């Protein structure tokens, strides 16, 4: 009984100790008695979450003696727990004293101005922006990730002939991350006149009205807003520039590009040195005038490489090599360890730099930031996968009407943003498909959560790194493992405090039987378990015990079935199960998970029966079996989203010929918060191939569709362009059949993307009311399609289309519709932008 | 005893002892036990043996560094130094090596810096500095030791900059007054480490110290001269000739005279390649530095012709780059001239100005009046002009202007009852109202 | 136990929408008037455009041309009357070192020389908070009897009421210009694509007329880009956007006049949120649960009716609710709070106060637990209740 | 125990001081008469009564503007500074203030002597 309110006492100190934590991490001061201080209040905290859910899932559990011995385990956990928060009290009053209470920097970066290397066609292509543009003030933003090289390249243009002829006057503002706008305006004032003095009684408001005078005494003007960090900054600075005009030009320097949108809706990302130019940068830097001897030639390359083009790094570098000696063997360890010399050893300068763009992200950012450093460096991070990953580790705090899916793809669009992380893959929407970290960026996350702030601890054998024992893993919060899973797992491990296990390799591999279950036995504590890239030939009861699992990703080529005993985790959010089966067969109590939010697998998922409650928090079923999307079900479900259905589907589209109209594909209508719907079929053997259901049967909130192997006649196809919101649709091979593809006046209203793959299409007759919106339309593989109609040269929304080993009439058709649009581009109509990419250029050329 | 009464501890020095102190001293009915405080402030100091770097401490918290040398508290710091040093012979300190011992002297070089700038600080700043080259000079550095030893904090190029290059210029002068055999070598060395113009950038400001004026000449012109023969183009070989820097006295400099000497000579070989003297000066010091320029070498009668020849060709560039005559208005800094303008020699050269661009450019042709409607308000221009009618000179300007603006206001349809409204209370309006009134009534009387 | 920066605002200098006839309505009464000094309040909320109005005027060419001298001084919740005198004495004269024993009564004669120099002037007192303040800056503005005008903008109805009995209420931009300025703010000078125009409407709709949510909300379309599923996504928190992920522009600006509030309007405000955002609220209503929920503490002679109604007055005075019907006595019979008010009273009860709690279950929120309910010391429900 | 700034001084009608002639009038004539020497008329009334309207009244009546050559307001109050009233007062003739940033506040107050004396009959409100 008094375990409980025990735990109401903890949990106000709790409270206490993490405003305590947020506080400290909102200035990094120089006091390394506070630093020690925030790491021993951040572990009792750590301790502390984990005895508590173990708290919350014992009284689930219970609401009997081994219940009763737990009972009191906890309580004497807690009663630890409590006693370590007292010492905090008792010995570092101090230390609580110096953040309760409250409380040079202004110095320009330096960049090089001679031996710049790479940014002759980078500087050429933003003169030719600042010369040419309107009449009125236009910004042209540079923007770029830490460290990329913007002041190096601003400056560059600053000093260029071109541009000192060009405008009348040229001024450079140094804009920081805290700045006083008075200041700015005093030092513009202070190069006209040297009289500064006699401005001290007057407002900033006739200090913007005095530099608008002195700016417009002539022509044009550039100005240099360097290192501009926020809306706001320009908005406050932009009042003392004029316009008069004159095609003024302003030429700011951000890691933002939000910031960088609005003064221009084209901002111009900063490109990375290639391979070439980063190697020419070490050499220049490191051996000066001199080249580098040949024995070194080898490992220098290698080094170059690792920076990824970032000449921030090639400059830190740099002064590592020259500090280690110039020997070939001294060379090669560097090369092997240039995270260190980047981060660990070098934090003069690049780690400070890093850490501007860190320290003003919020705080629920750094955790988001800090996990995509579990990932390895230089390799692909999936955003479904990143984001489902930050609301399960609880990075993700949302009470608004959003879903939390919307809420997390914002903060990867926010740090994408910055520029802390890279897009590589977009969707067809628009939306983030695939995610990067920059290289630098990984060793930093990887110091600020490994040796800072104790978010994860990787797992290795290397030179002197072997696995580590039993004290280190009674430390390890978070646990992140690439290889050798089976020859770690094989010593059985004793992490008692692990809440995360992300096996982060990618090529997959199959777990011995006999260490099957040592993953749930090592840590019981175990929140997130990415096993996706390994497979498991059977299920284990030590799986079941894991009650606070919330992501569960697990690859497999022998379950067939879910067993019942999984639905005892009622905290699993996301649950992926990619099998090489042929059905899936979910036998666990999923409907009792009321916090469910994805189930994904690449079998016919049969649900179980749902048998008033209401899974709210359910957004995805992916491929389910046709005999399981009853109106039941979808009842349960009414916040899906995406849709999938495998196998036969000929009992979805069958009339109910019973006398009602109830069959199993006007169930999917119902749902009306449904986006994307997947239709996949496998049995061809029917009499006559299946038809489409009328168009007001489907789901109208629809908006993209996915049509595998369904053999649905051409004719079909128009019914689909009277769903009103679709904006997407694919089709793979043999989803439709036919040779005569035709279609009705009007129809697919707010059409954006169209695909398909292997069809049997020879004849396609058109018109152009079917393309009001149609941006991408591509044909992979038909290369039975003779010419492409007229009217697709008539829409103007349309991109690209892009065929390889076409027919010889479809590539002349290609040639005249090109043909003819430079013509009309040369006649005054205005261009849309379209391309047309042969590959290889052997053919076609 | 005072401690514990005004503070509760954490007070991190003494400062609510030392503003009471000054407050006490800002009256005569209180500074006779004020001092008497005082004095048992720095006993109570030395009895025990308090570092100076914490007294300094005490004495800083709450402002700037700046501001701190600018305050007579830094004078009680130096008394409190001198009775330190006296009271205890074992261990002494200088002011500049106390203070670099606490600021290392890369941070401590721009904060003298700044108390330079600062006019108030210059007197303490020069003792300082004077210092910290002495204590520097013990260590037997040289000039590029020093640049070396600093380059690791304050970047690659920063030396070659101002304000850092006049002080590390400057140093080379104290090294050379008590080395003074060793400075034909110095400059040997900082042209083989660093480039040309590096090189020329030290050089130039060298012609600024007495001790280095014969060295530094003799090296500029021996390397310009190696460099006019060389045949590249005048203006690649003006900036590496750290002409752009030179600043507002370049018209009077020697090395920009030999500088013009070849470039008229490379543009009489190369007739149809001419390059220009006033793009270089108005690139390297911008248009406001070029009418710094102008003034300055106006001011000296040596140059006077030369300052009139490069404000012809700012006033040419003018048209080229076609700058409205509304805006020379206010180039020519004629709005800040304040009224009775018709007299200011300023006005002549910007009705000339306009007579120019209206006959350059025929599309855009403004008028006298046009102009300074743009800027000035009317009721200024009936100030301006009723000032200037009774003048022995300008009244046909005057007259011309005023029936101007009599025909600029029926343009606009203004009713006598607006600007009746708008030129209350104002005398020199009623004059030129009745004149308005007479010919919008003659106007409207023609059939 | 034991124990501040001037940032002048900036605003729209070019593309200013709606406020075409506001401005000439205002100079006509700028022009016309009495030969003496008088005050013309520009009244509003929070972020409705007082600033840009009175900006549009001051550059006017008609009024740029009717006075001679025209002076901007930005008052503010704190300033200084000493250097405010400097401030406008620096505008005339450089030498401002020159008074630096002179008090202040002497700056004052010399601002009424200053100004008395020509025909009129326009002062445009920028953010007016109390009317003492005005009565103190008054002082260097001279009764010479020459038309002079003094245009004031202020969110206080009391203060403009003082200075002039007919204040000028700023309007709220229609359905049309809140679309017209969202779209200028978002695509610059291009259109906006036709498949944005139905969602970005809605966003506009959302934003009900107020030019600081349009400029808010336009911030972060533009960060998110020009994709169909985004601007939807917008529109559905529309009210999220401006205060929770804007806790700089909107979030700020609102708490200027909340934080000036006594402490026991404070809680009067954010019970105002307990009702549907955009649902209008009867005065008398209202005044009954402010006394039965305590907040209104009164022992004079007055009746706790007669005390409420001039909390609610005054409230209405700082315009933080705006007054929708009338009885026929003059009394506030209908009243409502504008819609990001409204989202500041939410944020700021059901998370920084604790106030109040909506209960619901919406698309995938649903309706609190045991241990919420534990901690919950007001519920209000909209629909849903008997289930 | 540990507890230890803006010149408000007070604002009034310029226009518009209802029923103030005949106190106006009263003082005034005190003014005028006296003997040769250095007398006060001391206004004394309960807080806002309308001791500096009528002060304010009398010093800028035009019998008083006429009469007295040299007008002074001095705001003294609780807390003052001795120093900073005679550098008002002395800012009143001469505008040059640099000059007396070391000079004692006896001496700047013989300072003041000499400025009130040159300017025949004076009043000091
Ligand atoms: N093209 C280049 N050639 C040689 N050095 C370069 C080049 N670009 C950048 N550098 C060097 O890289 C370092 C960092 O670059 P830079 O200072 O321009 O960063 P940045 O993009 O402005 O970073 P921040 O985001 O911190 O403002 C500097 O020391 C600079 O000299
Ligand atoms: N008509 C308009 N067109 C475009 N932007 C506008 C318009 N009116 C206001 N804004 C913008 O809305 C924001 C708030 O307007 P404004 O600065 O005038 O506020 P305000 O009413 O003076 O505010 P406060 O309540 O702080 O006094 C500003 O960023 C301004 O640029
Ligand atoms: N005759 C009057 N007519 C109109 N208003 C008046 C009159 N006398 C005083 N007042 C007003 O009364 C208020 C207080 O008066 P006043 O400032 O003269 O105070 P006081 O008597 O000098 O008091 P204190 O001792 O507080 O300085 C002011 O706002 C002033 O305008």
């Amino acid at each position: 009984l008094g375990i409980q309110g025990e735990v109401e006492n903890l949990l106000t100190d709790l409270n206490y100790f993490n405003a305590f934590l947020k506080e400290a991490a909102k200035s990094r001061r120089e006091n390394e008695v506070l630093k020690e201080l925030v790491k021993k209040i951040r572990k009792v905290v750590n301790d502390a979450e984990d005895s508590i859910d173990k708290f919350v899932v014992e009284a689930k559990r219970h609401d009997h003696i081994t219940h009763v011995a737990r009972a009191k385990g906890v309580a004497d956990e807690i009663k630890s727990i409590r006693e370590r928060v007292k010492e905090i009290r008792d010995n570092d009053a101090y230390g609580l004293q110096a953040i309760t209470l409250d409380d040079e920097e202004r110095k320009a970066p330096v960049v090089e101005e001679d031996d710049v290397v790479g940014f002759d066609d980078e500087a050429k292509t933003v003169i030719d922006r600042l010369i040419g543009g309107s009449d009125y003030v236009e910004v042209v933003p540079v923007v770029g990730m830490p460290g990329l090289g913007k002041t190096t390249l601003a400056y560059k243009i600053y000093k260029d002939p071109k541009v000192e002829y060009e405008f009348f006057t040229r001024v450079w503002v140094y804009v920081s991350q805290t700045f006083k706008r008075r200041e700015i305006f005093l030092n513009i004032i202070s190069k006209f006149t040297r009289n500064t003095k006699q401005y001290d009684d007057t407002p900033e408001d006739d200090l913007a009205n005095e530099v608008k005078e002195l700016l417009g005494k002539g022509g044009k003007y550039l100005i240099v807003l360097d290192d501009v960090w926020t809306m706001e900054a320009w908005d406050r600075i932009k009042i003392a520039f004029p316009n008069n005009g004159k095609r003024n030009r302003v030429l700011m320097t951000t890691r933002q590009s939000n910031v960088a949108k609005r003064c221009n809706d084209k901002p111009h990302d900063l490109k990375f040195l290639t391979k070439d130019e980063s190697w020419e940068l070490l050499e220049k830097k490191v051996f000066h005038k001199e080249k580098c001897p040949p024995e070194l030639e080898l490992p220098g390359i290698s080094i170059a490489e690792k920076c990824m083009g970032l000449p921030l790094a090639i400059v830190v570098i740099a002064g590592a090599l020259i500090g280690k000696g110039k020997t070939t063997r001294e060379w090669e360890l560097v090369a092997a360890s240039v995270g260190e010399h980047l981060i660990n050893r070098d934090p003069e300068n690049c780690k400070k730099l890093v850490q501007m763009s860190y320290d003003r992200l919020p705080y629920d950012l750094k955790a988001c930031f800090l996990y995509c450093g579990a990932f390895p460096g230089g390799s692909q991070i999936p955003a479904k996968k990143l984001i489902r990953l930050w609301i399960a580790e609880g990075f993700i705090q949302y009470q608004g009407p959003l879903a939390l899916e919307d809420v997390a793809e914002d903060h990867l669009n926010d740090l994408v943003n910055r520029n802390l992380v890279m897009v590589t893959q977009r969707s067809c929407s628009g939306q983030i498909k695939t995610c990067r970290v920059h290289d630098m960026l990984h060793e930093f996350c990887r110091h600020e959560a490994m040796m800072e702030e104790n978010l994860f601890q990787e797992i290795k054998q290397g030179q002197e790194r072997s696995f580590p024992g039993k004290q280190e893993l009674a430390t390890y919060r978070r646990l992140c493992i690439q290889s050798l899973i089976p020859e770690f797992l094989s010593m059985k491990p004793s992490g008692e405090h692990v809440r995360s296990f992300l096996c982060v390799g990618s090529k997959k591999i199959d777990m011995p039987p006999n260490e099957i279950p040592s993953i749930p036995k090592a840590f019981p504590l175990l929140r997130v378990l990415d096993a996706e890239s390994i497979k498991f030939s059977r299920f284990s009861r030590e799986f079941f015990k894991l009650f606070h699992l919330r992501y569960i990703a697990l690859s497999t080529d022998k379950i067939k079935t879910i067993p019942a005993d999984f639905g005892n985790l009622w905290n699993i959010q996301t649950l992926i199960v990619e099998t090489q089966q042929a059905t899936l067969d979910i036998k666990a109590d999923i409907w009792n998970m009321t916090r469910l939010r994805h189930v994904c697998t690449n079998a016919s998922a049969t649900l179980p029966s749902t048998k008033n409650l209401v899974n709210r928090c359910l957004q995805t079923l992916s491929t389910i079996a046709p005999e399981c999307c009853t109106a039941e079900v979808f009842t349960r479900t009414p916040n899906l989203k995406k849709l999938g259905v495998r196998g036969k589907i000929d009992a979805l589209l069958e009339s109910s010929k019973d006398g009602s109209g109830s069959g199993l594909f006007s169930n999917i209508g119902k749902l009306g918060c449904l986006e994307y719907l997947k239709l996949v079929n496998d049995t061809r053997l029917s009499s006559k191939p299946l038809h489409l259901p009328p168009a007001y049967i489907f789901p109208q909130k629809l908006k993209k569709l996915s049509l595998v192997d369904t053999w649905f006649e051409w004719k079909d196809m128009s019914i689909l362009g009277l769903l009103p919101e679709l904006e997407v649709l694919k089709l793979k091979e043999n989803a439709f059949k036919g040779q005569s593809w035709e279609q009705e006046d009007g129809g697919f209203p707010r059409l954006q993307v169209l695909w398909i793959e292997r069809t049997d299409l020879t004849s396609w007759k058109a018109s152009s009311g079917n393309f009001p919106r149609l941006k991408h339309l591509a044909l992979i593989s038909c290369d039975k399609l003779e010419e492409l109609p007229a009217e697709l040269a008539d829409v103007k929304n349309l991109q690209l289309i892009e065929l390889q080993s076409s027919s010889e009439s479809a590539a002349r058709s290609a040639r005249a519709i090109l043909k003819r649009n430079q013509e009309k581009e040369q006649d005054g109509d205005k261009g849309t932008g379209f391309k047309l990419s042969i590959f290889p250029h052997d053919l076609g050329l | 005893t005072l401690k514990q009464r005004f503070s509760r501890g954490d007070e991190a020095g003494t400062d609510v002892l030392l503003k009471l102190i000054a407050n006490g001293k800002a009256t005569t009915e209180a500074k006779t036990v004020a001092n008497k405080v005082e004095s048992a402030l720095f006993d109570f100091w030395l009895n025990s043996r308090e570092t100076p770097d914490k007294v300094m401490d005490a004495f800083k918290y709450g402002t700037t560094t700046q501001a701190f040398l600018g305050s007579p508290r830094w004078k009680e710091w130096e008394r409190y130094l001198s009775a330190y040093n006296a009271r205890y012979p074992e261990k002494k300190a200088t002011a500049i090596e106390t203070l670099t011992r606490k600021y290392g002297d890369a941070q401590l070089l721009d904060t003298l810096i700044g108390a330079s700038s600062k006019g108030e600080t210059k007197t303490l700043a020069a003792k300082l500095q004077a210092q910290q080259f002495d204590r520097w000079m013990n260590l037997k550095e040289s000039p590029l030791d020093v640049y070396n030893r600093l380059r690791s904090s304050y970047g690659d190029t920063a030396f070659f900059n101002e304000p850092q290059l006049n002080v590390w210029v400057s140093y080379m002068n104290v090294f050379v007054d008590k080395n003074p055999s060793k400075v034909d070598k110095m400059f040997l060395e900082l042209g083989d480490t660093f480039g040309d113009m590096r090189l020329f950038r030290v050089l130039g400001e060298a012609k600024k110290f007495p001790n280095l004026e014969s060295t530094a000449t003799k090296l500029q012109m021996e390397k310009a001269s190696t460099l006019f023969a060389s045949g590249k183009s005048p203006e690649g070989i003006f900036k590496v000739l750290a002409l752009d820097n030179v600043g507002d006295d370049i018209l009077s400099n020697t090395l920009f005279h030999k500088w013009l000497a070849y470039l008229q000579k490379f543009n009489k070989e190369h007739p149809n390649n001419q390059e220009s003297w006033f793009d270089m000066l108005r690139i390297s010091y911008q248009p406001f530095g070029v009418e710094r320029i102008i003034e300055t070498g106006r001011k000296n009668p040596l140059t006077r012709l030369m300052a009139e020849k490069v404000e012809n060709a700012y006033h040419n560039y003018w048209l080229d780059i076609k700058m409205e005559p509304k805006t020379a208005f206010r180039s020519l800094h004629l709005d800040e001239s304040g009224e009775k303008l018709l007299a200011d020699p300023k006005f002549n050269t910007w009705v000339q100005y306009l007579k120019t661009f209206n006959d350059r450019y025929p599309n855009e042709k403004t008028t006298v009046i046009d102009g300074l409607r743009d800027n000035s308000h009317d009721i200024a221009l009936l100030r301006m002009f009723s000032a200037a009618k009774n003048d022995p000179s300008t009244e046909k300007l005057a007259t011309d202007l005023q029936s101007a603006l009599i025909l600029k206001w029926q343009d606009a349809k203004k009713t006598p009852e607006e600007l009746k409204r708008v030129f209350v209370g104002v005398p020199a309006a009623d004059e030129m109202l009745d004149r308005y009134i007479k010919l919008l009534a003659v106007a409207s009387s023609t059939p």
